[PDB]
């Protein structure tokens, strides 16, 4: 949450040069002191012919802040022959990625190009650069036999690059294949011992490749981003990168083995365009040892207040859990443009709280597209939402974009402190900034005022200016501060007291100062050690009765205090600050004697009592509760009282009620601060005696699961007297209810067939569809609505199979929808008739011969259903047309339901029935 | 493949 | 005691289907200027009506992808002079076409970077001589005649470059904020059809080539019709493009081909009021996409706020349908050429900011025509207003978009429409951005979804009864046009083959027994075949 803002090392370079378009922390093991590594592709170098060749920059943060190359290459392009050269490292990007592990560092040129060993070509196979001090070899992985644009001839390696804890790079290259893209893991030493400067083409033993793949896999990009960490069970890090253009312009993000280089995960956008893996980075946000994958799509498109799509970018946080899977959110931008998932940089533990922070940034962001790195904390829940602070660019334009932000590093102290620091670099100004982290101190506050219960007619002090007995009272207000890191042994305070602050500018100030008659009196302090705690106090005084009223109105000490500058370390001196959430503050209170009288001391008697206003809620949704309270105060004035409502985990709270008149408006302020969830209400500060309340409280509770037949609150109120403090625990509980509204709807297809009959003919021994008659369907649906969910139901299904001997609506073949398996007693479709080729009227059950159909069916929660699609066609022997008046039929199915077994065991239940009927008319339709 | 098959 | 106000100070009059404004001055907005004063924590409601203008005049601007691999869909491409002409003719009397090709950005690794220095000029290392790669080239300006155009289209052939994706977003965008350039008459119904081979680069995608600076959106095609900043400046993203489509009032219409259909209509779901459009049979044109898409664009009218201070909220009621009157909804859908409709706006601050002019505009999507509403206003420890949830003090002040006493509903109607754009799929109402299904026994969160909905053989039969009756319920409402569009036709007395539709089959209050047919063949063309001659009975 804090790291100087006021004075950053600035660090510059040449125009035109993009410096800090890659930035860098250099910690050599043989030396004391570190550095910063700015990479400046487009930067001119002495290099024979070669034009923007680019360079890494090594920055002397000894406050010097002066940058000088680093010496890579220095040579010029090689030949294959007399005026046809083997490379041209002219415009190659070198510089472009930049890591460093301890001595040795790895840089790339992602666009330098190779003419093929074969024919005069001009490939951009890109390559890298590995210095160890003096020692210095070539890394080239894509540079081989295997070229053209369908090997790795346009792999530009080196477009993004890392190292693993045991020493070996995760390297990657968009374009091998055909812009499918590429990771090469090769181990450090063997880059080293197998280099060979007369081989163009070196072969790795333990290599690890992603090969080529399918053609419809073709420009997904991999390798255009690299982050890696410990995925699989166990061992090193694990290779993972983003593929931006995967599944069709979606993107995803790959992870692989550090060992077998095989595919362990994969994470897809949810939006096209976006660019989901632009940027990744995997770390450890919230302390459980276990890496948290974050992508960045900076073209996001999410919807505004109006509801009209916007791009402002989005971060994929996905935490790792000990099952192997992930738990995701989503973290979107504020302004559009800004491309807020640009560059997600890890830093340490910003501010040694325990647990490891990030900083996103959105380069484009700002008032003039100055750019803007928020940091954002971790804790063990996860990572907290809200930018911590906001690092915000201060760079003209120039011709482009500074682009601050584009690049960052961080989780490296670069000095005394033991704080992270960060580098954030705009190569649209070619600069980059070195932020330090600043010391947190996480200091105490005390105030207790000796009596509380101040007494009008008590004379136990002299006053100063006559000497006389006036009402007396102390203050002492203690104060212990706690450092981590460089800053402790001299703390400087700046407390202040204020004496009756409920009195505005009224000037009642009923309470004041002995030696300086006054109601503000300010003091200067220090200490050190984190549990060393120095204190002090004062002596007021009340005024005389005579010259004021109250009726008490509590008399409140505020003690504020503030630290001071002038407090750290030599260096440009680093202040420190305070943890972000402490209070400066800290008020205590007393009160005038009054009513308490001969017995001396106010012992009030609190009662607490509530109401089974709606004795049930259903499991499933919120229910709406209301719990009316009844607070009372028999004994004498209770100070400070309050009711405290504890709550489950399942309740929450709304407010009190306004929409009503019997029921008081309570000053009631929801509040789990401890490991319990409370209400707490003003129950008037000095509720004086026979004070009676009545108010209602709202909440709505979901669920705890099966959670017993019931939750429950507990209520009580509470005081800071003395004597009889609080008023006994009340519990009030509420059963938990069943209701599940399961329902059967049914449906025909054609729910009428006209038997004229279309173009028909009688087969002897039928084979068909068509040779049988039309298709009649019948969808059955069985669908919980009810809040309360049911784990087992029976649903059964009478069909109109026959009529004396001869079939009517021949069931051909069903399907089902959702949780239930079913079975039929007869078999369906008994001579194979299979698709495609070359009593008045009501027929029921009753009165029919019948097809019937059992289902079981399982669970269906609160909106979901379960469908039994029957497939039949009607046999077109509704055909007496010889006698009588055949006339008309209505061939009717019928299916019941009964649910049978809920998940909840103790909690009270009954059987829900009910079922349907369907019918399909078929009428003579001219006669 | 690319600008082509 | 509060004077709040809102004169309508300008009344130029929706035109009657005049596509040509002989001095008439077309205008499709009725009060083209209101101006609101207002209290602090007041509302004024007011009124708006938009009119889609028959004969309105038509631009159309052709972006041709000319990279190897339209080879084989080109020169019938005379089509567009004539072809775009006739079928789009008997919809306007003034059309102006033009055209500009495309093929990537001439650079690093999407350019035949120079492998032999003799391939500067393409496809020879196979042979066809293909001329080198451009980027964006702007050939003809919008003009009248279609010969010429007829002609300069057949002279251009295809390049070729190495990439899969090729970019052209990059002349989406110079195609529309080069006004001058492409000549774009602000009073003529803007299109841009963008026919292409395959994939397309999108943004962020030239780091690979070493660009890193973002698009601007500005216009950067001078004298020699070439995009300039084409390899100094990466491609356009899909917002930019949107909002410069918006602002300059353009229509991106996508001609591509089969292979690729989905890929462009994904991209069209996310900028909204673009279309897409199949080019397969041969290649050169087919069906005048432009024709049925140009309807398509212009089936329905949005409202879209430019330029609103944050203090005043706007409410929106939409009489789509013959005085309906459709609340909280800014868009019609279903409408044709020539049909009027109204929504009725109610401004509102809370607590008025300090005072300025604070214009802005509410306008159709697609048209120059706007009402502008200039605005003024008359204003010369633990607060348990609360519960959170955008509420405010005093006692719940929501803010804009957010209605409610606790604030937690929405006026956003957005994320209850369906796959075919209508409100909860016709079935529910849409409540704080969530559908609440007016229940035939369906469900889902659009209520998209009733398996126990009767067979469409019932929906349908209301339109045949009354498209080709003239006697049932949905003429008894007006109704039966906006609202039963699909396209009838009376077979002739045998029916179809395209066996993947369904057959239906009633009886009218005649008592005879109609036969019909509903179908969907491409552009998911609801077609419906009544056997002409229904069995009636004999004597
Ligand atoms: C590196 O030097 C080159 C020239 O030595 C600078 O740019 C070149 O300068 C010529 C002459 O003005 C211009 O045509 C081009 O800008 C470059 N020439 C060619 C052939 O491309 C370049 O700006 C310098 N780079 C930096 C970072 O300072
Ligand atoms: C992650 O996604 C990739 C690509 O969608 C999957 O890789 C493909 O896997 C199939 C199945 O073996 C192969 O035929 C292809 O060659 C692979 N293509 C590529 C580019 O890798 C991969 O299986 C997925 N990984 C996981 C863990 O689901
Ligand atoms: C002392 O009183 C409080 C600290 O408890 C400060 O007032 C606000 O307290 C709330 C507590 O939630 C914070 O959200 C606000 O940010 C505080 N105000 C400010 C300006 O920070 C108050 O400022 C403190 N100091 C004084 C002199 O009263
Ligand atoms: C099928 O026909 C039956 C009657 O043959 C219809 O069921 C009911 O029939 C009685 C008898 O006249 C009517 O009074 C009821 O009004 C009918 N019910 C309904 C819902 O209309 C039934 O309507 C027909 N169903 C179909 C799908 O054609
Ligand atoms: C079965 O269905 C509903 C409850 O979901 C009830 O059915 C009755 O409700 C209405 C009559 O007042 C109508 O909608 C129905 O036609 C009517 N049908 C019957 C058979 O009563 C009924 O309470 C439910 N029965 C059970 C046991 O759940
Ligand atoms: C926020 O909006 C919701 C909209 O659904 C409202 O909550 C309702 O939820 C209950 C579901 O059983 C209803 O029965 C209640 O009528 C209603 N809640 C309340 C307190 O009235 C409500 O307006 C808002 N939510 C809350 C908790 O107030
Ligand atoms: C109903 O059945 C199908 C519905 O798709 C249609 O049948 C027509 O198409 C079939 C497939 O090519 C052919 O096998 C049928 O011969 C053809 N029908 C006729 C009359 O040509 C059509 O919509 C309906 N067919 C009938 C016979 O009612
Ligand atoms: C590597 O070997 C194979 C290939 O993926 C696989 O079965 C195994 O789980 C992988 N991991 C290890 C540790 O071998
Ligand atoms: C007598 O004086 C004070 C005056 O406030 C009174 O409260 C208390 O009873 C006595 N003080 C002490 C220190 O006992
Ligand atoms: C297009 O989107 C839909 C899902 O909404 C689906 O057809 C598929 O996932 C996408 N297809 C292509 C080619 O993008
Ligand atoms: C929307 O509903 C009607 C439409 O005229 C009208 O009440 C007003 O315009 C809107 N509602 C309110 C409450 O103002
Ligand atoms: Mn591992
Ligand atoms: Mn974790
Ligand atoms: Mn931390
Ligand atoms: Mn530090
Ligand atoms: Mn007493
Ligand atoms: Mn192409
Ligand atoms: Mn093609
Ligand atoms: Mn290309």
């Amino acid at each position: 949450f804090n790291l100087d803002v006021d004075s950053p090392a600035e660090y510059s370079g040449p125009e035109g040069s993009y410096f800090g378009f890659a930035v860098d922390f250099f910690v050599p093991s043989a030396s004391s002191r570190m550095f910063l590594l700015v990479g400046a592709p487009k930067a001119n170098t002495t290099q024979p012919g070669i034009v923007e060749g680019g360079q890494v920059l090594k920055c002397d943060w000894s406050s010097t802040r002066r940058c000088q190359p680093i010496e890579f290459d220095a040579t010029g392009n090689r030949d294959y022959a007399k005026d046809d050269p083997l490379e041209f490292k002219s415009h190659q990007w070198f510089g472009a990625s930049v890591r460093s592990k301890q001595d040795k560092i790895l840089a790339c040129a992602p666009l330098y190009h190779w003419r093929t060993e074969m024919k005069q070509e001009r490939e951009p196979v890109g390559t890298c650069f590995l210095q160890d001090g003096t020692k210095t070899v070539e890394y080239a992985p894509c540079r081989s036999q295997d070229i053209d644009a369908d090997g790795q001839g346009f792999c530009q390696g080196g477009f993004s690059i890392d190292f693993t804890k045991a020493d070996r790079v995760l390297l990657g290259g968009p374009g091998s294949f055909y812009w499918q893209g590429q990771l090469i893991s090769d181990q450090v030493a063997e880059i080293v011992s197998k280099y060979d400067p007369n081989v163009y083409s070196i072969k790795y033993n333990n290599q690890l490749a992603t090969r080529t793949a399918q053609a419809i896999f073709d420009d997904s990009y991999l390798g255009y981003s690299v982050a890696v960490g410990d995925f699989n069970g166990d061992g090193i890090d694990d290779f993972v990168s983003g593929v931006p253009r995967a599944a069709r312009t979606l993107g995803m993000v790959y992870i692989y083995d550090g060992k077998n280089m095989s595919s362990l995960y994969n994470f897809t956008g949810e939006q096209m365009a976006a660019y989901f893996g632009f940027s990744v980075a995997a770390t450890d946000i919230n302390g459980d040892d276990y890496a948290d994958v974050f992508i960045g799509a900076p073209l996001f498109m999410d919807r505004g207040s109006d509801g009209k799509l916007q791009e402002v970018g989005q971060v994929s946080v996905s935490l790792q859990r000990a099952s192997g899977d992930f738990q995701t959110t989503k973290l979107n931008g504020f302004e559009v443009f800004a491309r807020f998932g640009s560059a997600i940089a890890p830093l340490g533990d910003l501010d040694q709280d325990g647990f490891n922070d990030i900083a996103i940034a959105a380069p484009y962001g700002g008032e003039d597209k100055k750019g803007i790195v928020y940091i954002f904390n971790g804790r063990s829940t996860g990572l907290n939402a809200v930018p911590s602070q906001i690092l915000e660019g201060q760079w003209a334009a120039r011709s482009m974009p500074p682009s601050f932000g584009y690049s960052m590093k961080g989780a490296t102290d670069i000095d005394k402190n033991g704080y992270p620091d960060l580098i954030v670099g705009a190569f649209g100004v070619d600069r980059a900034i070195l932020y330090r982290a600043r010391p947190v101190i996480t200091v105490n506050a005390g105030l207790e005022v000796y009596p509380s219960i101040l007494n009008q007619d008590n004379k136990t002090c002299s006053l100063p200016g006559t000497a006389l007995k006036v009402s007396c009272f102390n203050v002492r207000f203690c104060l212990k501060a706690d450092g981590k890191g460089v800053l402790p042994r001299k703390l400087n305070f700046q407390v202040e007291l204020l004496l009756d602050k409920l009195k505005q500018k009224g000037a009642i100030r009923r309470a004041l100062f002995l030696y300086s008659r006054s109601p503000s009196h300010s003091k200067n302090m220090t200490i050190s050690r984190g549990g060393l705690m120095q204190c002090e106090e004062l002596i007021a005084y009340l005024r005389d009765e005579s010259e004021f009223r109250d009726k008490l109105t509590p008399i409140t000490i505020f003690m504020e205090y503030r630290l001071d500058y002038r407090t750290a370390a030599d260096t440009t001196g680093l202040q420190p600050i305070l943890n972000q959430f402490t209070p400066a503050n800290i008020s205590r209170q007393a009160h005038i004697l009054l009513d308490c009288g001969e017995d001396n001391v106010c012992k009030p008697k609190l009662e607490v009592s509530v109401d089974s206003d709606q004795k049930k809620i259903y499991i499933g949704d919120d229910n709406p509760l209301t719990l009316i309270v009844k607070a009372q105060n028999q004994g004498e004035g209770a100070y400070e009282a309050e009711l405290i409502v504890s709550i489950p985990l399942q309740a929450d709270f709304i407010g009190v009620v306004r929409n009503n008149e019997a029921l008081a408006r309570l000053s009631c302020a929801f509040k789990t601060e401890n490991q319990t969830r409370q209400v707490v209400c003003d129950l008037g500060n000095p509720m004086k005696a026979g004070t009676q309340l009545l108010a209602g409280l709202r909440f709505s509770v979901h669920q705890q699961s099966e959670m017993d037949t019931s939750v429950k609150f507990d209520l009580q109120i509470q005081s800071s007297n003395l004597f009889d403090k609080v008023s006994p625990v009340v519990s009030h509980k509420v059963d938990l209810a069943v209701l599940a509204a399961v329902e059967i709807r049914g449906v025909s297809s054609p729910d009428h067939v006209f038997l004229p009959i279309p173009n028909w003919e009688h087969k002897e021994n039928p084979e068909t569809e068509e040779d049988v008659g039309p298709v009649v369907q019948h969808i059955y649906e069985l669908r919980n609505n009810g809040p309360s969910s049911f784990s087992k139901a029976m649903l059964h299904l009478q069909w109109p199979y026959k009529y004396n001997n001869n079939t009517l609506l021949y069931i051909l073949h069903y399907d089902i929808d959702g949780p239930m398996n079913c079975t039929s007693d007869m078999e369906i479709n008994p001579l194979r008739i299979k698709i495609s080729s070359l009593d008045i009227h009501t027929l029921g059950c009753g009165v029919a011969q019948c097809l019937k159909i059992v289902c079981q069916v399982g669970r269906l929660d609160r909106g979901k259903s379960a469908i039994l699609y029957v497939k039949s066609l009607l046999w077109t022997e509704t055909f007496m047309n010889k006698e009588n008046q055949n006339h008309s039929y209505s061939l009717k199915s019928s299916a019941s339901f009964n649910v049978i077994e809920f998940p909840y065991k103790n909690l009270p239940i009954e059987d829900i029935t009910n079922s349907t009927l369907v019918t399909t008319n078929v009428t003579w339709g001219i006669q | 493949r690319g600008d082509f098959v | 005691e509060f004077p709040v106000s809102e004169a309508r100070v300008l009344e130029d009059r929706p035109l009657s289907d005049k596509g040509s404004g002989d001095s008439s001055q077309v205008t499709q907005v009725s009060p083209q200027r209101i101006a609101l004063r207002l209290r602090p924590d007041d509302s004024k409601n007011f009124s708006i009506q938009v009119r889609q203008v028959e004969d309105y005049p038509v631009d159309i601007y052709y972006l041709m992808d000319l990279s190897y691999s339209m080879k084989d869909d080109l020169w019938s491409i005379q089509n567009l002079g004539t072809k775009l002409a006739t079928q789009m003719r008997k919809l306007t009397s003034n059309l102006r076409i033009g055209f500009g090709a495309f093929v990537d950005k001439p650079v690093s690794p999407y350019m035949y970077i120079s492998p032999p220095e003799a391939l500067e000029n393409p496809c020879y290392d196979m042979k066809t001589t293909c001329l080198p790669m451009f980027g964006y080239k702007h050939v003809l300006t919008l003009t009248d005649q279609v010969t010429r155009f007829n002609e300069e289209v057949k002279k251009q052939s295809v390049s070729r470059n190495r990439d899969a994706p090729e970019g052209g977003f990059d002349a989406i965008m110079q195609a529309t904020v080069c006004d001058e350039k492409i000549g774009w008459r602000n009073d003529a119904s803007h299109l841009l059809v963008f026919t292409t081979d395959a994939k397309t680069h999108i943004a962020l995608d030239g780091r690979l080539a070493g660009i890193v600076q973002p698009n601007d959106g500005q216009c950067h095609v001078g004298s020699d019709n070439h995009y300039s900043a084409s390899t100094t400046m990466d491609y356009p993203s899909l917002g930019l493009m949107t909002e410069k489509l918006s602002q300059k009032n353009i229509n991106l219409i996508f001609a591509v081909t089969e292979n690729v259909v989905n890929l462009y209509q994904n991209y069209s779901e996310l900028i909204p009021g673009t279309t897409v459009g199949v080019l397969s049979m041969d290649s050169s044109n087919v069906l005048q996409l432009i024709v049925d898409a140009y309807g398509k664009i212009r089936s329905k009218v949005e409202l879209e706020v430019r330029d609103l201070p944050e203090e005043l909220s706007l409410s929106f009621n939409a009489t789509c349908l013959n005085n309906e009157v459709i609340p909280g909804l800014k868009s019609c859908m279903g409408l044709k050429i020539g049909d009027t409709v109204s929504f009725s706006i109610e401004a509102k601050v809370r607590g008025c900011p300090q005072e300025k002019e604070k214009s802005f505009t509410i306008k159709p999507v697609g048209f120059k025509d706007s009402l502008i509403v200039q605005v003024t206003f008359d204003c010369d420890k633990g607060e348990m207003c609360s519960g959170h949830g955008q509420c405010s003090c005093g006692d719940c002040l929501c803010d804009s978009d957010w209605t409610g006493y606790y604030c937690n509903c929405t006026t956003r109607t957005d994320t209850c429409m369906s796959s075919n754009g209508l409100l909860c799929s016709g079935r529910g109402k849409c409540e704080c951005g969530s559908c609440v299904c007016i229940q035939p026994g369906s469900y889902g969160d659009t209520c998209e979804k009733c398996p126990t909905c009767p067979d469409a053989c019932t929906f349908k039969k209301e339109c045949v009864e009354c498209k080709k009756f003239d006697r049932e319920p949905y003429m008894t409402e007006n109704t039966c046009n906006r609202y039963c569009r699909d396209e009838i036709e009376s077979v002739k007395e045998l029916k179809d083959t395209g066996k993947d539709a369904v057959n239906c089959t009633y009886k009218n209050e005649d008592d005879c027994v109609v036969r019909f047919q509903y179908y969907e063949d491409s552009s998911g063309k609801s077609i419906l075949y009544v056997v002409e001659e229904p069995e009636c009975p004999k004597g």
